[PDB]
């Protein structure tokens, strides 16, 4: 992705702030409630019934935090996306048949997430930024679909 | 807003953003405009800038016709007609504008209501704003 | 299925399939499984292979339930009650897929009546089977 | 993208019968059809109004038939689709500002077009190959937003 380089700051201050383990359990678990059918891919983490059940798992808290770790890698790598998802773009068309509308999908919760966790301080300009780098990561998990 | 709990967590979160409508509208608008460039070209006769009093006075239309809704969910349809017509029949909006203006609003609502913010209730407005955005397109359909 | 002019295309374009709703259901789902591999995933009890009976016997299924339709286009969600739970409350189908087998079925119904797949008519067909869609994922909604 | 040599073969002997003039004409006015926010960047071509008036309109008759010797340039240079589109990424996104999602609905408004022409020749086998094509079409025209 083509960040100024005082965009690319803003983005990396941020992610400074960033707990991987809070932040990426919120982001699954609210993936899970609002959009109900990825719970298919799921189906080994047991019971995600209802919103309560989904947000205490223990599975989607680990895994979640797993998700944010690779999203960080990112971050502190957006000159090479591609080389740097090109194993888990593999894992989740190979493996996994994901429809990368998904990836989309998950892109935004965690930029709402950012927001419900940074309020003021995620100003329109810092989500703009982010939206950029969501788009990018999205892009190079759908490269080998 | 379509199954019996989702009308109750609309109207109970709705009734949280009260008179910070507008100004949640604006904030929308401007959000969309910065993060998504390609909806600045429904707006040329705006001034964009920061601050500006047009995406002001806008977002205030927004935020009351999104308040309208709120009091009419069986009715949606018939609530917003007038509305319909505009965007999908005068304007030709592009239906993938509705999906990015709807981020930006939960995206706004996170920012300014954290607490009241939860997945059960975030998960409601999503089918809301879904349901508004049907509307505002079925010219289309 | 929404306006009046579009129930009219939609009934009359459906008598011209007639009695090869089902050959015609079992032929899109042949082509959605080779154009977009993801969707075989819901089908592992199956055998995919051409000619195959069960994708025989599904595609009949398929254009029975189509039929349906065009004969309840003012009531769908009454119609198709049973469908929705099944593929949205247990198969947990992605939305996107419906998107998918419906440009497999236009698809379908080009290769075998292009004298009568027009303009018009095709515009009407795909606000049908986007109409249809909703239905079938309306628990998600 | 990646088609196997059987594959790509079959792809260049369907497009030897193209008639770039009338396919191109009929998808592009389909598209203004059955899309009709998609009229929003046509205003100039003049009465879009019915079926009747797009189909007939000699400026979309003219712009599809560009439009489809586009596509006939991409479908030639299958290894480098980037390279082609680079020109014309830069302009739908620069200066026209069309979101993406339209170049999908277009590439699947064509592949319509192509069943509607050739009949039972356009075999399951061969629309899977075209989907690949178009898909790669409209990732190429994306690249540049
Ligand atoms: C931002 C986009 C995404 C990122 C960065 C991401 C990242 C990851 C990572 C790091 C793993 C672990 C792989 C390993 O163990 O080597 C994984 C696995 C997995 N992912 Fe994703 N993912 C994304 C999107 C999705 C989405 C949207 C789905 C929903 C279908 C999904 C479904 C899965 C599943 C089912 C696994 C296997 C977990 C298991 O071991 O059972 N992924 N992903
Ligand atoms: C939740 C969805 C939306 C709602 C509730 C909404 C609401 C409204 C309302 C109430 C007006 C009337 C203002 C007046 O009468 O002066 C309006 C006008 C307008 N809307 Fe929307 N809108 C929505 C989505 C969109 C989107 C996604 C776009 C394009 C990106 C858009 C573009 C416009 C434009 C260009 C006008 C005319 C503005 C002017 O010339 O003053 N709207 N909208
Ligand atoms: C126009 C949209 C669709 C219609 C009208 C439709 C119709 C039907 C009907 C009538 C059945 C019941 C068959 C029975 O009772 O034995 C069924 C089952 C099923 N459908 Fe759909 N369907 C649609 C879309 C989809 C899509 C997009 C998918 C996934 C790609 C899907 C996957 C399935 C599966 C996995 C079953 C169960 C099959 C079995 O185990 O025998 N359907 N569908
Ligand atoms: C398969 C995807 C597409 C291809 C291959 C394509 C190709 C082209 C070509 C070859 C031109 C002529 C550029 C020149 O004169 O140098 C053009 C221009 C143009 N395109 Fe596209 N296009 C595609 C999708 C779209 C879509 C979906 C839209 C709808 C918004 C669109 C809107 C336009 C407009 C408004 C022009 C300018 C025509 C004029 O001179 O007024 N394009 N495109």
């Amino acid at each position: 992705v083509q960040l100024s380089g005082e965009e690319k700051a803003a983005v990396l201050a941020l992610w400074d702030k960033v707990n991987e383990e809070e932040v990426g359990g919120e982001a699954l678990g609210r993936l899970l409630v609002v959009y109900p059918w990825t719970q298919r891919f799921f189906d080994s983490f047991g019971d995600l019934s209802n919103p309560g059940a989904v947000m205490g798992n223990p599975k989607v808290k680990a895994h979640g935090k797993k998700v944010l770790h690779s999203f960080g890698e990112g971050v502190h790598h957006l000159d090479n996306l591609k080389g740097t998802f090109a194993a888990l773009s593999e894992l989740h068309c190979d493996k996994l048949h994901v429809d990368p509308e998904n990836f989309r999908l998950l892109g935004n919760v965690l930029v709402v997430v950012l927001a419900r966790h940074f309020g003021k301080d995620f100003t329109p300009e810092l989500q703009a930024s982010y939206q950029k780098v969501v788009a990018g990561v999205a892009n190079a998990l759908a490269h080998k679909y | 807003v379509l199954s019996a709990a989702d009308k109750t967590n609309v109207k109970a979160a709705w009734s949280k953003v009260g008179g910070h409508a507008g100004e949640y509208g604006a904030e929308a608008l401007e959000r969309m405009f910065l993060g998504f460039p390609t909806t600045k070209t429904y707006f040329p006769h705006f001034d964009l800038s920061h601050g500006s009093a047009q995406v002001k006075a806008h977002g205030k239309k927004v935020g009351d016709a999104l308040t309208l809704a709120v009091g009419h969910l069986d009715d949606l349809p018939g609530a917003l007609s007038d509305l319909s017509n505009l965007h999908a029949h005068k304007l030709r909006v592009d239906p993938v504008n509705f999906k990015l203006l709807s981020h930006c609003l939960l995206s706004t609502l996170a920012v300014h209501l954290p607490n009241d913010f939860t997945p059960a209730v975030h998960a409601s407005l999503d089918k809301f704003l879904s349901s508004v955005s049907t509307v505002l397109t079925s010219k289309y359909r």
